[PDB]
Formats: structure tokens, C-alpha cells, sequence
């Protein structure tokens, strides 16, 4: 928890970002960056080592736990919109 | 094989690219004239026994051979057949890997071992396929 | 030989007057161009 | 604190050098499905 990355979509192979009018949006790779596309995932909801190099305890298993998406960039949450 | 076994400099060494599994060897590769006289050995699975192996040879006069590959070290790479080593030319104004006689620093880096295994664990560059837990 | 050819190969300055990636190495080119040299002039270029 | 290169482990190959005057590091790259060549 607690890392940045970049998610990329494979088949197109674009970037996903945030643009600035709060609205997820791909990018490709010249206009990707680490202002727009950097996320990292957050285990519980609330807010709150840094070289992630020692290992220590690896947290999250596929299918059994949960996560959620913050843009640490704007700390954004990602949360559907359900439209009527 | 011997498994896990370690790395020495000056013993041949085989490459893999890892998710297209064409093994990186000596391979016949008399195609590339950027430089004229150079080539540019690249990827197709023929691991023949002799024509199968690049060798190491360190970087400079401070690791002789049968010591441990460590992390961090820059090396130098050949071919056994050809004889060249991995060279970074300059073809048109642009970069252009070829194989030649002018050697050219080449580091490694960890990404990865056999105990960083996931069973299950993310791990860094793995697709998926997100989930909702009520709605799927 | 087999020394010799590797010894050679790091360092084949066999340079004439001008072809690509070294200064010759290849032997058409510079012996025409040294026979344009020997024949109406001299052992030297200019010169009678 | 000590840790060699084993058989069998994922490495990425570096190097450095100059372009534009400026120390371009890169890694050596391959798609080996259309175009059997390296690229940087």
C-alpha cells in the first residue's frame, strides 16, 4: 500500500490520468507524467518506510482483500457514478 | 541443471526475453550495415549448444574472473562466435545497438527472484482485472 | 596467427585515403588513388 | 546486505551514453514478433 504507479490500459496502451476537470481519461506516453498518472492504492478509507526497497510484510492478495485508488497527486477518491 | 545456481564472470551466459521467448544467442545476424563492419545479434529461439551463449568480461580492473556476480556491476558482453561485443552505436543521429569490436558498459539491475514469489501476492507490472465485490 | 588476427582486430589501422568506418581497409580504392599518386607524378603527390 | 545474480532471476540490462550533450541513460529493449532487431 502506499505506492505510485501508473495504470496502463494494455490493449490500447494508453496511460490512465486524471484531467483537470476531475474525470478519468487515458493518455498516451508523451503526455503522460507523474502529476496525472500516478496512483497508488489505500487499504482502508480514511486519508492519512518510503524507499520501498526492504520488503517487509506484502500486503496484498489477489481476490480475498479489497483496495482503493487514490490520485496522490489530487488525493481523489474513485467512486462510480451511478447515472438515472 | 543445478538450480540457482550463481553467476561468474568470464562463463557463458544465456539470455531470455522474458514474455516472447525467443533466447537471445549467437545467431548468424550478418544484417546490420549502420557501422558496416558489425552485427546485430537479437532474438530467435535456436539454443544450439555452442551457438547459444554470450560470455561475460567485467567492466573494469577491479573484479577478475571466477568471482561473483554482484548487483550494481557494469559488465561487458561477446559473443563466442562472432566474437563482438554487445556494442551501442549511433546509426543516423539516433541511437542503433549493433555488435562490434568497441565494447560498451552494460549494468544490470534486480527486478525480481525465485523467493519473491507471489502465490497469490502482487507483484509490480501484473495485469489484472479489477473487481466489485457486490456488483463483479 | 590466431593471436595475431585477434590482435589485429582491436586495432586494424591499415588507414588509406578515405572509405567508410576506418580510414580504408579495403584495397581498390586507396591503390588507385596512390596509382593516380605514382604514376604521373612522382612517389609523392605534387611533384614532377 | 550481500546478494550475487543467480540463474534463473529477472534482470533489466542499463547503460549510458551521450546525446544532445546529455547522459541519456536507457535499458535494452526487443518485441521479437514482428521485428526481430533490439531497440533501446
Amino acid at each position: 500500500w502506499g505506492q505510485p504507479f501508473r495504470l496502463r490500459h494494455v490493449t490500447t496502451g494508453k496511460y490512465l490520468s486524471l484531467m483537470e476537470d476531475k474525470n478519468l481519461l487515458l493518455m498516451d506516453k508523451e503526455k503522460a507524467d507523474v502529476k496525472s498518472t500516478a496512483f497508488a492504492f489505500r487499504s482502508s478509507k480514511e486519508k492519512l518506510r518510503k524507499e520501498v526497497d526492504g520488503m517487509g510484510t506484502s500486503e496484498i492478495k489477489y481476490g480475498d482483500s479489497i483496495c482503493y485508488i487514490q490520485h496522490v497527486d489530487t488525493g481523489l477518491w474513485l467512486t462510480y457514478q451511478a447515472v438515472d | 541443471g543445478g538450480g540457482h545456481r550463481t553467476l561468474l564472470y568470464g562463463h557463458a551466459i544465456l539470455l531470455r526475453h522474458s514474455y516472447s521467448g525467443m533466447y537471445l544467442c549467437c545467431l548468424s545476424t550478418s544484417r546490420s550495415s549502420t557501422d558496416k563492419l558489425a552485427f546485430d545479434v537479437g532474438l530467435q529461439e535456436d539454443t544450439t549448444g555452442e551457438a547459444c551463449w554470450w560470455t561475460i568480461h567485467p567492466a573494469s580492473k577491479q573484479r577478475s574472473e571466477g568471482e561473483k556476480v554482484r548487483v550494481g556491476d557494469d559488465l561487458i558482453l561477446v559473443s563466442v562466435s562472432s566474437e563482438r561485443y554487445l556494442h551501442l552505436s549511433y546509426g543516423n543521429s539516433s541511437w542503433h545497438v549493433d555488435a562490434a569490436f568497441q565494447q560498451t558498459l552494460w549494468s544490470v539491475a534486480p527486478i525480481s527472484s525465485g523467493s519473491e514469489a507471489a502465490q497469490g501476492y502482487l507483484i509490480g507490472g501484473d495485469v489484472l482485472r479489477l473487481l466489485h465485490g457486490h456488483m463483479d | 596467427a590466431n593471436v595475431v588476427v585477434r590482435l589485429l582486430i582491436r586495432r586494424p589501422e591499415c588507414f588509406g585515403p578515405a572509405l567508410r568506418g576506418e580510414g580504408g581497409n579495403g584495397l581498390l580504392a586507396a591503390m588507385e588513388e596512390a596509382i593516380k599518386i605514382a604514376e604521373d607524378p612522382s612517389r609523392d603527390g605534387p611533384s614532377p | 546486505e550481500i546478494q550475487f545474480l543467480r540463474t534463473d532471476d529477472e534482470v533489466v540490462l542499463q547503460c549510458t551514453a551521450t546525446i544532445h550533450k546529455e547522459q541519456q541513460k536507457l535499458c535494452l529493449a526487443a518485441e521479437g514478433f514482428g521485428n526481430r532487431l533490439c531497440f533501446l
